[PDB]
């Protein structure tokens, strides 16, 4: 039984939210989200190798609400379960008690219905890591991050991804250097060249337009970029003449 | 109550008195009536007001959710959703309520749902109790394609009117105004609209 | 349904030779207010059958959307809905009669009167009335509401029995739907001046013709009627 | 899945709360320590990434005013208990009676909850061990501990998790029936401190007290009969006060 | 009853008589209308008693919840969505009628809400019996920009205008002021206008007054 | 691959310890065996084809239709356990009506795309179920033009510029990519219906050992005024003499 | 209606360091008079409960009292207060709104910790009297309010208290046709409680 359902190993481990764990890195991509004074950058690798597809339906960076905005590292068909019943509960919460789910609460939701499926033995977790990020109107520019064993916790920055630790470090080095903990730039512009600069640096590659996907919460609203505004972005960085 | 929302040629503008009774004391006279449900997309309410209240909540609720999902809703696809709710519960409702909303494509649109929960997509639609007053006032001086400011007139003068008549109206003239520049709340005062 | 808010009056219809005839007016009233005017009350289903509705226009509606999906669902995996496989006239009337006895019999009507009208793949003409009550019956005219009571008469006239049918011609037909449709707009409080006309035939289709207006009507001799017994000037 | 997923092996042991329990015992060391004034309970915050804020999160969560709890062992199942236990003590006790549960009766109601899962079809134990500090007018101050299992014994001072072994042996060593809650305070965190790999400030404690009654945690004035909370949980501030006058 | 709610430049101020009613009896000539809903929320009622209590109680143990769920102070608009939704469900059978006012961390706000489910905002309302005679004063002597002091007096004036020409209100009036930044503020029986004069005997009666037929004692 | 996942394999939901869905992939080895079923997204539409094996003469021909309409404007096609096809259509009619009864207007592609694919994920979820035996290439017209998916057994989708699933996929993929490289401009409803012949045709030198019948369905804006119609008459025929000639 | 086919009364009174506790016999059926000893005041540990009403419901709501304080002491492992019990009676008497019990309970009592006098009523459907004098109750309800508006003054000593609860009852009973017939009255301090039974008129 043990290494099929959630129940516990001799050892008290959960194998099947471990097997979880090792799913989320199927799609080999990174995301990166960082915090701005007043926005929050959420950044993702795009890598559509098949030219029959249509680029612009690939995506992992999801609108949950007016203001809440979802990225996602795992299969797409369990990201876009999560997506569906995210977006659910922030509609529910606002028709309920009249004002927007905050970021941090919509975390912890989401990180409990996934607990509930570590211990739940008919639902298997959904192989996803999911990184929750807006403008709280209390908290500020907020990141949450949600596992498949129903942890969550909230983040000055993170990265998620086969290549997570390279990111990580790229960033606890400069927060360490900078002695605070977001980006000091107004403009989510200049967050969103912040965050493509260290991911290129910590990924040891270059990118086009087409190989990353952007999405930016401000306090009114959460949105993504088209490969047009990307490619402008890619442009503010680019170091040669 | 005296309701109206009337398209013109860059949009719709919603209109309403402000005055809610219970027998004959008024228990608000400076209700809003004029309810939002998404961006661009509004109602007057007029009726119970726990039902239109309930009602639109429940819409503005089902609107967000098709946001997340879908992407924008239509303003026909809104008329659509408060129908629904309307004729499926006609029987434990009263609620009389006029959908306007604008696109970039159909401009302004108005759409009327009376009791029993039909609706009537209309270019302009006049409801509530004070509207009796004024069918024939409206049907005299409504064209198509007004300016912004013949429409605001045009309501100004009809919504006076009503409530010149009409013990359920009164209060101060709100009306919303619903254009690709956006949504402006506009407010006039007795003082203004008694002398027209 | 438990009490009817706005309302169409009535639907009137006559077979002749080679196919039906229905019409209705743009009417739907809200009690004695005339609210609003361009109601359609003929509905077609397909290009065989007119489906014509009295009554509560939210349940009208209803019944509209029903028969839509009857079209949409009669399609799927139907290779031939256009065709030996599309919906017949009495496809349709079968369907209405059977939930319009279901909602009476739950006590939740739609509360309409109801008229299909239509010509079957083998020629023949259909007409037949189905109500809030399920209540159905054919005959060579039908006519809801009002019209039974002044469109009936002045249409058996003309098609009296069954026998009459064929000696009857579009043009003929038409005529008479036409004059009844004036005689309403005279002694109907609740009828309108505008009104839709649907022919539909086993040789040239269906006709539907929007925007009718009443014409030719008499109110000449009204200058010379004065008071109510004694009086005059 | 309709049956249960802990039963009886052959040695009359129960398999999956045993497992649950080695779950608690690999958990991050946590204990409680009960004065004649107060009580305390206190954990460590091991932030599992630098990157992380871990103020974000609450090892040490208020279910009433006066009663408190931590952990050991899984925390998302620790997360989703606190959230059951603070409804029970709504939908079973002040919703009846306009009071809030005594400590040893909410602590049954958690208890309750935990046995369910070891007998209810399709369902894993609980991963957790929690200590429960209360006051209650009729009691005065408790201190409990739930295992994964239902049971619960009250306690004059333990430790559970990791380094609960060596922890249970300094308060044995440290713990007599007349600290007040400042001399509890003081020997939880030298306690803590063995347990402590890494860093050891106010930001990688957690560190919470069931004492007085605080009016000026109420939140408005003019019931002169309404108490104050007794739960007070400790800033970083106040954490590291301690710590450097240690 | 009378129950009223006035904003003010940086809060909000509710008040209450304090009689309530058995038929044309009074039952307690000192009871308490004024209900907290959370630390800084609190709430006014009217309508059938029991109903205003019990609904304040379900969405107050709620709120406390959702609260502690969220991290976050409670919020009036929650308080409203929750109880006009509930009340709705009951179709109006649940007569509670309520002003609920409050401070939270998106500012001052003050609601009234019907059985039915419907709500209004406003800046001074009021409820019950004597709403009349306390609109009347409100509507004679607010004005925008109140302080504190200012509105205090404004509401209690409309209770009084209730306790005075109100034969459902009565004795006593009951304040409490939310201001932004501070702990609510309940001032029980901020006025006693209503004390009985001295009787003019004493009635108790010389002991063996009354005839007994037997006597014991009882064990607890 | 190892392709055969031992001891995690024997049930849907379970997960691998590399983290895979072993009876997912499996389902995907049916749909490997299905006829050759592609998909062409063009200027104002979308045009579908299937290959569809004359097993014996006896079928009757231009009868066992494979190609299904959702909707009035949605067509679907699909390859491997033909039935799998039927249930999920059956599903996504339901799924039409019900968006299409709420919200008035007609159900868009991405959101009908969405649709079946949480039921087709659903499927993955619990081991009372197993996967999907097909793969789905369908699509339409709404407000905001052309849109072409192809949906595996996963749930997995996107939106495709053509898409090609069953027997003969690498051949069809392969002129399907020629296609794209010699149409930057973009490709007429009617060019791409004789194209899609074409493609089929190759594709069909896979299962060249048995007879096949040619279907091709259309939904465009200037040809079918952005319904589902099925391609038949001369188009077809054109199409057919088009495609021999290669 | 309900609460007045049986017919019945009953009084509380706070004196000093002692609470009062009265009630009428009478159990009737309209006009006819049935039983001439239905006591109407019960007790769970040292918390005293009066009820007036529906005589069928009286008997009820007893029994569903000594069930639920049973359990109490029980899993508290000590006797409800009257403070608890009364928020007790109320949330059990709101869980019926909308098909209650035809009741008017009344309790009296002394807090075991405080050694606070305590006294409160109820609506029949749980609404609280938190009045701290006097607490009335029945068909005589009138009646009983003038007499212990007029009688009543605080800080009685118990053999005081017994003379003004028992004249308030006497009085307010001989001016109501469906109470009387009988009266006990429970005299309730911290280490005794008498209990008596009153003359009075039978007609
Ligand atoms: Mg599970
Ligand atoms: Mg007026
Ligand atoms: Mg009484
Ligand atoms: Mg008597
Ligand atoms: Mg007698």
């Amino acid at each position: 039984y043990d290494r099929h359902i959630t129940i516990f190993s001799p050892e008290g481990r959960l194998y099947q939210v471990e097997y979880a764990f090792k799913a989320t890195n199927q799609t080999n991509i990174n995301s990166l989200a960082v915090r701005g004074k007043d926005c929050t950058v959420v950044i993702s690798q795009k890598k559509v190798p098949d030219k029959l597809l249509d680029p612009t339906t690939v995506s992992y960076i999801f609108c949950i609400s007016r203001t809440i905005g979802m990225v996602v590292n795992g299969p797409i068909p369990d990201a876009r379960n999560a997506a569906l019943r995210a977006k659910a509960e922030a509609a529910e919460f606002r028709y309920k008690y009249g004002y927007d789910m905050p970021c941090d609460v919509l975390a912890k939701r989401m990180a409990n219905l996934s607990q509930i499926y570590t211990q739940r033995a008919y639902m298997r977790p959904l192989g996803v890591i999911l990184t929750f990020v807006s403008v709280d109107e209390e908290l500020g520019p907020s990141i949450y991050k949600t596992d498949p064993a129903g942890y969550y916790v909230g983040y000055k920055a993170t990265a998620t991804g086969p290549k997570q630790q390279e990111i990580t470090t790229n960033l606890e080095n400069h927060f360490k250097k900078s002695k605070i903990d977001h980006i000091n730039e107004e403009s989510w512009e200049k967050v969103v060249e912040f965050a493509i600069t260290h991911m290129i640096d910590a990924l040891g590659t270059e990118f086009s337009k087409n190989d990353l996907e952007v999405g930016v919460a401000t306090k009114d609203k959460f949105f993504t970029l088209s490969a047009e505004n990307i490619e402008e972005r890619l442009v503010a960085i680019a170091e040669q003449d | 109550t005296s309701i109206m929302a009337v398209t013109f040629k860059d949009g719709v503008i919603l209109g309403a008195d402000s005055r809610t009774t219970t027998g004959a004391y008024i228990a608000n006279r400076v209700t809003d009536k004029l309810t939002r449900v998404h961006d661009k997309i509004w109602c007057c309410r007029s009726g119970s007001a726990a039902d239109t209240q309930a009602i639109a909540d429940i819409v503005q609720y089902h609107l967000e959710l098709y946001t997340s999902q879908y992407g924008t809703p239509s303003t026909e696809t809104a008329a659509s959703v408060f129908k629904e709710l309307c004729y499926e519960n006609k029987d434990n409702l009263t609620a009389g309520i006029i959908v306007a909303g604008y696109d970039d494509k159909n401009k302004g649109e108005v759409y009327t749902i009376p009791l029993g929960g039909s609706v009537h997509k209309l270019p302009y639609a006049i409801a509530g109790s004070g509207s009796t007053f004024i069918y024939g006032y409206c049907d005299k001086n409504f064209r198509e394609n007004m300016s912004k400011e013949e429409t605001v007139d045009f309501i100004k003068h009809s919504l006076s009117q009503a409530i010149k008549w009409d013990g359920s109206s009164g209060g101060v003239i709100r009306m919303v105004v619903l254009t690709a520049a956006g949504v402006e709340r506009l407010i006039f005062y007795p003082d203004e609209y008694e002398q027209l | 349904t438990q009490q009817p808010i706005v309302t169409g009056t009535s639907v009137i219809s006559m077979k002749y030779d080679n196919g039906v005839i229905i019409a209705a007016d743009n009417l739907g009233s809200y009690g004695s207010l005339l609210r609003f005017n361009g109601v359609e009350r003929l509905i077609p289903v397909g290009d065989n059958t007119v489906v014509g509705i009295s009554g509560d226009i939210s349940d009208m509606q209803h019944i509209e959307r029903l028969l839509k999906d009857l079209v949409t669902e009669n399609a799927y995996d139907n290779p031939l809905a256009d065709a030996e496989e599309a919906l017949e006239p009495s496809y349709i009337f079968e369907y209405l009669a059977t939930v319009m006895y279901q909602r009476r019999s739950k006590m939740n009507p739609l509360w309409n009167a109801i008229i299909v009208a239509g010509v079957q793949s083998n020629g023949d003409q259909f007409l037949r009335y189905v109500n809030l009550l399920g209540v159905t019956y054919s005959s060579p005219t039908l006519a809801t509401g009002f019209g039974a009571h002044m469109a009936n008469p002045l249409l058996r006239k003309v098609v009296d029995r069954e026998s009459d049918i064929p000696k009857t011609t579009v043009q003929v037909a038409e005529e008479a739907i036409v004059n009844a449709m004036r005689v309403l707009y005279y002694r109907d409080a609740r009828s309108s001046r505008n009104f839709s006309l649907a022919i539909i035939d086993k040789n040239t289709g269906l006709t539907f013709k929007k925007n009718l207006q009443v014409e030719n009507m008499k109110w000449d001799f009204a200058k010379d009627i004065k008071g109510y017994g004694t009086q005059k000037i | 899945y309709s049956f249960s997923l802990t039963t009886f092996s052959p040695s009359g042991k129960l398999g999956q709360i045993d497992y649950a329990l080695t779950a608690v015992k690999q958990g991050v060391t946590s204990l409680g320590i009960k004065a004649t004034n107060g009580v305390v309970i206190a954990t460590e915050k091991k932030s599992s990434s630098p990157l992380a804020m871990s103020e974000t999160l609450s090892k040490v969560s208020l279910l009433t005013p006066d009663i408190g709890a931590v952990y050991s062992g899984m925390g998302p199942d620790y997360r989703v208990l606190v959230d059951k236990s603070r409804k029970v003590a709504h939908t079973s006790y002040k919703r009846i009676y306009g009071e809030y549960p005594p400590t040893k009766l909410l602590v049954s109601e958690v208890a309750k909850i935990m046995q369910e899962a070891t007998q209810s079809g399709g369902v894993r134990p609980f991963g957790v061990s929690l200590l429960i500090a209360g006051h209650d007018e009729f009691n005065g101050f408790s201190l409990y501990q739930v295992d994964p299992s239902g049971s619960y014994f009250p306690w004059k001072a333990t430790a559970i998790g990791k380094g609960s072994v060596a922890a249970k042996t300094f308060l044995e060593k440290r713990w007599n029936d007349e600290l007040e809650l400042e001399d509890a305070i003081h020997i939880a965190l030298l306690t803590l401190k063995e347990s402590v790999e890494g860093e050891f400030n106010g930001d990688t404690i957690e560190l919470a007290i069931i004492g007085d009654e605080n009016p000026d945690l109420l939140g408005y004035t003019g019931i002169p009969t309404d108490k104050g909370p007794r739960f007070r949980k400790l800033t970083s501030q106040e954490i590291n006060d301690r710590l450097e006058a240690l | 009853t009378t129950i009223v709610g006035v904003k003010f430049n940086n809060g909000v101020v509710i008040a209450a008589d304090t009689r309530s009613t058995q038929g044309p009896i009074v039952a307690d000539k000192n009871c308490a209308k004024l209900h907290r809903i959370s630390p800084k929320i609190w709430c006014a009622g009217a309508g059938t008693a029991a109903d205003t209590e019990a609904v304040t109680q379900l969405i107050g143990s709620n709120i406390e919840l959702h609260s502690l769920y969220t991290s976050r102070e409670p919020r009036v608009v929650s308080a409203l969505q929750m109880l006009k939704q509930h009340l709705f469900k009951y179709q109006g059978h649940i007569g509670a009628y309520l002003i609920v006012a409050g401070v939270d961390p998106t500012g001052s706000h003050l609601f009234s809400i019907h059985a039915h489910g419907s709500t209004d905002v406003g800046y001074y309302l009021s409820l019950g019996s004597g709403s009349l005679a306390a609109m009347a004063v409100l509507e004679s002597h607010w004005k925008q920009d109140l302080t504190k002091e200012e509105a205090i007096k404004l509401a209690s004036d409309a209770i009084q205008a209730g306790i005075w020409n109100d034969l459902g209100s009565g004795s006593n009036v009951d304040v409490c002021v939310m201001e932004i930044g501070k702990d609510a503020e309940y001032l029980r029986n901020y006025l006693t206008p209503n004390v009985r004069e001295e009787k003019q005997k004493s009635y108790k009666f010389p002991r063996g007054t009354t005839a007994v037929l037997k006597e014991s004692i009882v064990n607890i | 691959m190892t392709s055969i996942g031992t001891g995690y394999d024997l049930s849907n939901s379970v997960f691998s310890p590399d983290g895979r869905n072993f009876q997912v992939e499996y389902a995907v080895k049916a749909v490997e065996n299905g006829t050759t079923s592609i998909g062409i997204k063009c200027n104002d539409g979308v045009v579908f084809a299937v290959e569809k094996l004359i097993t014996s003469k006896l079928l009757v021909p231009q009868k066992n239709v494979k190609i299904q309409v959702v909707d009035r404007h949605i067509g679907c096609v699909y390859s491997g356990l033909i039935p799998d096809g039927r249930h999920l259509v059956n599903r996504g009619r339901e799924e039409a009506a019900s968006f299409k009864k709420l919200y008035k207007t007609p159900i868009p592609i991405p959101a009908f795309a969405d649709r079946l694919g949480q039921y087709v994920q659903a499927h993955t979820l619990y081991n009372s179920v197993r996967p999907f035996g097909v793969s789905t290439i369908f699509g339409g017209v709404d407000k905001n033009g052309a849109h072409l998916y192809m949906l595996e057994p996963s749930g997995s989708y996107w939106g495709y510029k053509g898409a090609a699933t069953g027997k003969g996929r690498q051949s069809a993929k392969a002129e399907l990519e020629k296609l794209v490289d010699h149409h930057p401009e973009g490709l007429s409803a009617r060019e791409a219906v004789k194209q899609a012949a074409k493609i089929i045709y190759l594709a069909h030198e896979d299962n060249k050992e048995k007879d096949f019948e040619l279907e091709i369905s259309w939904c465009s804006l200037s040809e079918t005024n952005g319904l589902h119609k099925f391609v038949k008459g001369d188009l077809l025929q054109e199409a057919i003499d088009f495609a021999q000639k290669e | 209606d309900p609460s007045s086919i049986n017919g019945g009364i009953v009084v509380a009174m706070t004196g000093k360091d002692c609470v009062a506790i009265a009630c009428d016999l009478r159990l009737g059926s309209q006009s006819l008079g049935v039983s001439n000893k239905f006591e109407k005041i019960f007790h769970y540990g040292h918390v005293f409960l009066g009820i007036t009403g529906l005589a069928t419901d009286v008997t009820t709501l007893n029994e569903m009292f000594r069930y639920k304080t049973n359990l109490y002491k029980l899993k508290e492992e000590r006797a409800i207060e009257p403070e608890t019990f009364t928020q007790l009676v109320s949330s059990s008497l709101y869980e019926r709104r909308f098909g209650p019990y035809f009741v008017g309970p009344v309790v009296a009592g002394i807090n075991s910790k405080s050694g606070k006098p305590f006294i409160a009523g109820f609506d029949l459907i749980g609404c609280i009297d938190e009045a701290k004098d006097f607490i009335v109750s029945g068909t005589a309800s009138d009646q009983l309010f003038g007499m212990c508006e007029s009688l009543y003054e605080p800080n009685l000593e118990p053999e005081d208290l017994f003379e003004t609860i028992s004249q308030a009852l006497l009085n307010a009973a001989d001016r109501d046709a469906l109470s009387g017939w009988g009266a006990v009255v429970y005299i309730i301090k911290k280490d005794e409680v008498v209990k008596r039974y009153l003359k009075m008129r039978q007609d």
